[PDB]
């Protein structure tokens, strides 16, 4: 994480797709280093199909520059998450901020 | 040539009709193998590993 | 095989045997200068500050 | 604003402190500035260029 | 740069410093004075030199 | 040429402590404190985990289904597990646990010489009702910093691809500080004290440490005293 | 948990006063830990016999000129700090220097005593100019441990044999190790102790302090 910062680092991390952002808010049903399954809140949920949002995380893989791009879950089992919250950090991102 | 022929004669090695093109790790770089992909022409039999 | 015994043999061929060092924009003749090699662990070239 | 946060920090306003050489253990004349700087590793890494 | 900043800080003089005014037989015991912590690096002193 | 001796050794926390040396002549507090800081921070006995063979894991870069820690991250956690042995120079510890919850450092299999100084130390979590992790944790003892890279030269068929190596962290010491305060014994001109404030993972006792430190010290002086 | 010991120590003499010794197999950082710990005790705490209190012939204070000698009182004292001696059974001995006639008054013109050993009889104390030139002094010499300057003490205590000590840690290559260090200890002495003897007795006191921890 940058110890000294500006406040853009959060925005740069999120707007770039490197991280994984919540589609809809709710409580985390399942947390694995592989995927993340969120049980949607009913106010945000559509009537049909009910649903849960399943995020399949990217794991260790080659970048164009031959670096490693790997996502890590930043949330814990059964925790409230709101829409537009960071679900998993990407490479060089910490808890939603941008750490280069 | 003559002296290579004596060498094989002494040590009794059958020099193959095939030359070695095998892919080997570049000099000095060392790591762990995390994946293997096998692409095959359509119609050639996929080998065991593939 | 990089057998351990070879490093000492290299110290022989290196001792008195200058090497040429050169930088990117060679301007005057000092852009290339001869030095006596010193074997150093690591992948970086070390260069005397005064030069 | 920075100096006040250093007051809350328990650390001097000058931002400099006394440092001791780990070899002789003796002090260093003058205070030296010590702190925390964010530092990046660019990829020129030596075992490519070489 | 670093080298000349060293020598500048070496031969320089402040107005009052440890060992000011004393006299020494030669450079050998001058370093002995400094390294031991008795005398400051810069202080006005008469010493015998050759 | 009056010689020193130790004095009250004050434990404060399981981590750090302040040892003291009372009879030091002029300036000898510095001559030792720096010379002692040197060997303390560097050469000391320690036992850090080295080879770890886990359940289904081929390499440190995968993820075990049912645990939210990447394998690479779990290996790093092991490098920070503090333990101590007595009569063995390498012991292989078997860790087993399952069920939803944290897998701490107290869930391992106790051995006669096993002392876990931080039973709460988090190895990794467990995210599913039935998910089980078995690992053979091979802990050895040594000196200094031996990175996992320099280990693969002897090799000689370490074929167990499931045996993943980690970096050797061997050392008890974290932070060492020495302060020399003037010690006034009832009759003497001027004498000094030595306050050595050190910081440790709890795997070495203060009196033990300072001896082997000074031990190596005089042992190197052996040659010195002649030519 | 075995620990590496040195080997090879070729001793290169530079004349008879000083020399540069070398030690090849020192592990990481041990070159400084040793080189510095020995530099520390060499320059500071050492047995020595120097000159301290000087009561002279006619002129009591340092601010004057003795008739018949071209050296200012201050300059002659500096020569005294550099007179190297050794005693045997005395912790202080008071000698007596006498001489006259045109010429240098050296260190061999003093009165020899049972415990007096002058290591540099040629050492120039001062000259003696035109006429006969009177000079006699009772020189009070004491014994101690270290360098005690006249200010804290009337001359500075030179007791240390050592003049200048330098240690340099250069990288030592052991046959199958990365980087190990060497130790180049260049020492300097007044000649009342031989270089090889000193560095032994220096470390001796060192280890002698460890005697409650071995």
């Amino acid at each position: 994480k940058p110890l000294v910062g500006t406040g853009m680092e959060r925005a740069v991390a999120v707007d770039s797709g490197v991280t994984a952002v919540a589609k809809r808010g709710g409580v985390v049903q399942y947390v694995d280093a592989s995927r993340i399954v969120i049980k949607v809140n009913e106010d945000e949920m559509y009537p049909g199909e009910a649903g849960i949002d399943i995020y399949n995380l990217t794991k260790y893989t080659r970048s164009n520059q031959n670096t490693c791009i790997n996502q890590m879950p930043c949330v814990s089992l059964g925790e409230p998450v709101e829409r537009g919250d960071v679900l998993a950090d990407g490479p060089s991102t910490d808890l939603g901020e941008l750490a280069l | 040539t003559p002296e290579e022929k004596l060498l094989r004669a002494i040590f009794g090695e059958k020099a193959s009709d095939v030359k070695d093109s095998s892919l080997r790790v570049p000099n000095g770089v060392s790591g762990t193998v995390i994946d293997v992909q096998v692409f095959t022409r359509d119609g050639v039999e996929k080998d065991k590993r593939a | 095989r990089e057998e351990a015994v070879v490093w000492d043999i290299l110290d022989e061929v290196i001792r008195e045997h200058p090497v040429l060092l050169n930088r990117a924009p060679t301007l005057h003749r000092l852009g290339i200068q001869a030095f006596e090699p010193v074997l150093i662990e690591g992948k970086a070239i070390q260069l005397h500050p005064l030069v | 604003e920075i100096k006040e946060l250093l007051k809350l920090g328990d650390l001097p306003t000058s931002g400099q402190i006394r440092l001791y050489d780990g070899r002789t253990g003796e002090q260093f004349e003058r205070p030296v500035t010590v702190g925390y700087m964010y530092m990046l590793k660019l990829n020129h890494l030596v075992d490519d260029k070489m | 740069q670093d080298v000349v900043l060293g020598l500048y800080y070496m031969t320089r003089d402040c107005v009052n410093a440890k060992g000011e005014g004393m006299v020494l037989t030669g450079p050998k015991e001058a370093e002995r004075l400094y390294r031991s912590g008795l005398a400051s690096l810069h202080a006005r002193v008469k010493v015998r030199i050759t | 040429f009056l010689k020193p001796r130790l004095v009250d050794i004050e434990q404060v926390s399981s981590t750090h402590a302040k040892v003291t040396l009372e009879p030091l002549e002029r300036g000898f507090g510095h001559t030792l404190g720096n010379a002692l800081r040197r060997i303390l921070l560097s050469s000391m006995p320690g036992c850090a985990v080295t080879e770890v063979e886990i359940d289904g894991v081929l390499h440190e870069y995968s993820t075990k289904e049912g645990v939210q820690e990447d394998i690479l991250e779990i290996l790093l956690n092991l490098k920070g597990l503090a333990v101590r042995v007595q009569g063995k120079d390498e012991v292989i510890l078997t860790l087993n646990k399952s069920g939803i919850g944290p897998v701490t450092a107290a869930d391992i299999t106790h051995d006669g010489d096993v002392e876990i100084v931080k039973p709460q130390h988090v190895i990794c979590h467990l995210t599913d009702e039935n998910a089980s992790i078995s690992m053979r944790i091979k802990v050895q003892r040594g000196r200094g910093y031996v990175p996992a890279s320099t280990r693969i030269h002897s090799e000689e068929d370490e074929r167990p691809i499931g045996r993943l190596l980690v970096d050797a962290c061997y050392s008890p010491v974290e932070r060492i500080a020495y302060n020399v305060e003037a010690a006034r014994v009832e009759q003497r001109t001027d004498l000094d004290k030595l306050v050595i404030e050190m910081e440790t993972n709890g795997t070495i006792d203060p009196e033990e440490a300072i001896r082997r430190a000074a031990t190596i010290l005089a042992e190197q002086l052996e040659a010195f005293v002649d030519l």
